[PDB]
DNA sequence: GGAGGCCAAGATCTCAATTTCGTACAAGAAAT
DNA sequence: GACCCTTCGGGAGGTGCATCCCGGTCTCGCTTGGCCTCC
RNA sequence: UUAUCGGCGAGACCGGGAUGCACCUCCCGAAGGGUCU
């Protein structure tokens, strides 16, 4: 058993980008933070970890068989304790504390499971935050705003017939007369909300349910629009993302990973490669990656690491360079006696 | 150049290739503990207690009197907004109040000539004779000005180890007022 | 279903533009920056998507065909699903656990809308950003000034009766009296403008609703003016666009691509070589384009990429290498089976 | 509805300046540079197609005449609308409801406003 | 067949609730 | 083979629209006998 | 320092949709000239 660290960076080839709730609020998309406002923007270990533990689990099903027509031999609770950790059954044998080498049998026959771990099972993968590399790196991309398809072009109301064409009349003059009703009533809404600086705690009570209420006026009046519910032309707020060609270093490490768990790591590492995406707003091809980690290895007691190799990760492809990285691959590959199953 | 390659490291071998070096300030500390303080010299030329000679600090016990008057936390706040460098008006008003409220010759140590101009400007000489050290002048023009009639003296940067002092010697500006601390600004 | 890398670049023949609203500001038109202010600007993959998805629109729309005068059989609302990912009539539930196995049946009948998702149906298509090669490949353009025509020309005053020309006289009176009004109530505005920046909070507001009304003067006075509400003569902000000939080096990604889906995505592509225009300003032809682009295939858990072919767009044509993507487009072309009336 | 692409040269007979304000600064007079200083400076298509629409206006007001006296039967607004694209009498309102549909009868009315908008 | 070794029950409950560091000057050279 | 003399003034916009929603966990800080294996 | 001793821990992709676009001529005026095998 080994505890290997992959220490490297994540270039950026598309923008970066994650909605997570707590960093998000109603000021706008806000990446998760370094602790403060005012703070370098990371890309959140949780969301890689996810990545990399979904491309585990579809490394799994590669590498047991897909049979049938590509049905996986792989029931709900399984594919949702390997790549969530959740066990819909509640069958997962609990561990209770005090027991000695606690899952190891489990380890041995699950390694994706040893990796990422489990509901009382600790997880040898650990997947740190991508901490980008210089001041700036990170702006707000998307935006923009929806248009009209048919006030942008006239052409394909040549496509349209004539009801539809009122009809688009009667969804435009509703849009309208919504938004300067909603308008309005946001107007007195953003003033009840600069009411809130004069923070009154008895006050607030009141605020809070006089906003509310207003909100749900604005929903019944959005909800009365019988041509579209929603107003089809608005600017998108922006999302912040690390920019294109951002670098962001990244620590992974496995402690105490046999070869066929670090095998299979690097075989999940090998399937990300293929669609290296990280994050959300993928329809502006947000988060696609080129990385490249040196995986070091850490014999307890000795005062140095000593390097097993480089991955890189390109969109000209894979180099795992070092003999012990092929080791564990082969490793991984050439061992027959994993038991994913309940 | 700069330190970016910590081009101090170089100074530091040149200081242990003599036979010693002696360095000393007024201020070559930042606490009164010698080995807390002085570690950014341990820190920045890259000379370590093992080759330090000495590390400390003497201050003299009775020397001088000082009355000590500081702003407060409610004080108007100097900078509206720091990055475009404009200066909140309340602590304009503020500042040149007390200023005015001086009954001697007083030496002001502002921090940059722009708050130099800002400060002259917002005075309305008042008091005796305001001397104004221009954005980029020559200190000891007013200080030779200065010492032919005492007065108010805002002069920022300057110091460098210099004091309005007169003829034979002696303290002629009763008054100090450091309007800001001379904060450096953020250099990315 | 493999994912297919678009990796290629766009070469401007013309300036390439856009007014993407976060981005700019009072100042004018600005391209978004990728990043602070100073940083390399970037052409929105939001916009290349939009225009990208209405191509593939009226590629659709096409391929079903038209009736004998012309109108297409698909409603306003498939319209708006197709190119914009909206419901109109509000049908399109975010997360209800009935169109879990929705996917496949809507993505092999409506082979636009899985491209291009909608609310609740993830994209399979991400349009990355076009980011440029060099630097300094960005200018502001369009740099002009709407003059009166009669003064640039006096032949005109020769085709105006005589009422006319004391139009064109009162016009011009006008505008000139108005004006020096306004410039009088202007520099008073900004004088304010720099008086506000050393002001308290209370004062600050108090020096913003001073510029609110002096705006609302300004409005009035623009009011008074009977025979235009608007000046004639009056110099036009110039809007930052890439330089003709700038690389923007694009990144496209076509996730568990299909068959049909990639050869729509390539039937798309060609439709918008056919005008190959992406962003505004088309006026000063702003916007046309010639790109080529790389497609290669990543076979998960492959360690490198097989280019299936290249896609180049010229103004002489478009010229599609490998059998591959010929093979696709093929593919879409004779696959009968799609009802897009999702 | 047939997209036209008009790609060629223009030859210069006789120099071909342009002052654009922006271009323009205390230095001198400078035509408008290709992004940055030193750049390859171009013709603005702005010059180019307020010629061609004040040709267009002309072709216009010669095809419609003139009467007895010489005067077009345009208003001054009308003149504005077809070469200036300005609207003096503040008939011009963008994404309103209403003008849906009317784009296409008033491009085949107005073949000025159609192409130069 | 008495020593481990795991597992279920024992009736009750205290208590508490959040909004963005630092903004410059010099003096003085045998040069990189 | 030495200077000349460096121009004005215009005029700087108008609107539209700012989404829907999920779904917020297990624990456990002690002792005892009952039952079940089992050295 | 009214004693001595005690890692709190293990799991989770927040993601899914959008062309921001639509109009403008920046032009109007001028001799750079005269002297010397």
């Amino acid at each position: 058993m080994r505890t290997l660290n992959f220490n490297g960076k994540i270039s950026t080839l598309e923008p970066l980008t994650v909605t997570v709730k707590n960093a998000v609020s109603t000021s706008g998309h806000r990446l998760p933070r370094n602790g403060g406002f005012n703070a370098a923007p990371y890309f959140p270990g949780t969301s890689i970890r996810g990545t990399l533990r979904h491309a585990a689990h579809k490394v799994i099903v590669d590498r047991v068989g897909l049979n049938a027509d590509g049905k996986s031999p792989f029931d709900l609770a399984e594919h949702f304790m390997l790549a969530q950790g959740v066990d819909i059954n509640g069958e997962a044998e609990t561990f209770a504390p005090g027991e000695i080498n606690a899952g190891a049998e489990l380890r041995s026959k699950n390694p994706l499971i040893s990796l990422f771990g489990r509901w009382g099972l600790s997880g040898k993968v650990g997947i740190g935050n991508a901490i980008p590399d210089g001041d700036n790196q990170w702006g707000m991309f998307g935006g923009g705003a929806r248009s009209i398809m048919f006030q942008r072009d006239e052409s394909l109301m040549e496509f349209l017939e004539t009801d539809q064409v009122d009809r688009l009349e009667r969804l435009l003059e509703e849009q309208a007369e919504a938004s300067v009703d909603i308008s309005q009533i946001k107007t007195e809404q953003d003033a009840l909300k600069k009411a809130m600086k004069s923070a009154d705690k008895d006050t607030k009570a009141e605020l809070q349910i006089k906003v509310r209420e207003l909100d749900e006026k604005i929903q019944a009046r959005k909800d009365q629009k019988q041509e579209s519910r929603e107003s089809i032309r608005r600017p998108i707020d922006p999302y912040e993302a690390f920019i294109t060609g951002a670098e962001l270093s990244h620590r992974m490490s496995i402690k105490n990973a046999t070869d066929e768990e670090a095998g299979l790591f690097i075989s999940a590492l090998i399937r990300f490669a293929a669609e290296p995406r990280f994050g959300g707003h993928a329809n502006h091809n947000c988060g696609l990656v080129e990385a490249h980690w040196t995986v070091t290895t850490w014999k307890p007691g000795e005062l140095v690491p000593v390097t097993l190799g480089e991955i890189v990760i390109t969109p000209n492809g894979v180099e795992i360079t070092g003999d012990e990285l092929f080791a564990m691959v082969k490793a991984f590959n050439e061992n027959q006696s994993f038991d994913f199953t309940a | 150049i700069a330190v970016n390659p910590f081009i101090g490291m170089n100074v530091g071998r040149y200081c242990t290739q003599w036979r010693s070096a002696l360095l000393t300030s007024a201020t070559l500390s930042i606490t009164s503990t010698p080995e807390t303080g002085m570690e950014w010299l341990c820190k920045a030329l890259g000379l370590t207690s093992d080759t330090i000679s000495i590390r400390k600090i003497f201050s003299p016990d009775v020397y001088g009197s000082m009355k000590l008057t500081i702003a407060g936390a409610d004080f108007p706040k100097v900078f509206n907004d720091p990055k475009e460098q404009i200066f909140s008006g309340q602590w304009l008003k503020a500042v040149v109040e007390q200023l005015s409220c001086i009954q001697g010759p007083a030496l002001v140590l502002t921090a940059s000539h722009y708050e130099t101009r800002m400060i002259a400007n917002q005075l309305g000489e008042v008091s005796q004779p305001v001397y104004i050290q221009k954005a980029g002048q020559a200190l000891s023009e007013i200080i030779k000005q200065y010492q032919e009639k005492p007065g108010i003296l805002i002069s920022a940067g300057a110091s460098v180890g210099v004091s309005p002092r007169g003829e034979n010697g002696e303290q002629i500006f009763q008054d100090l007022i450091i309007t800001r601390i001379p904060f450096l600004p953020p250099d990315r």
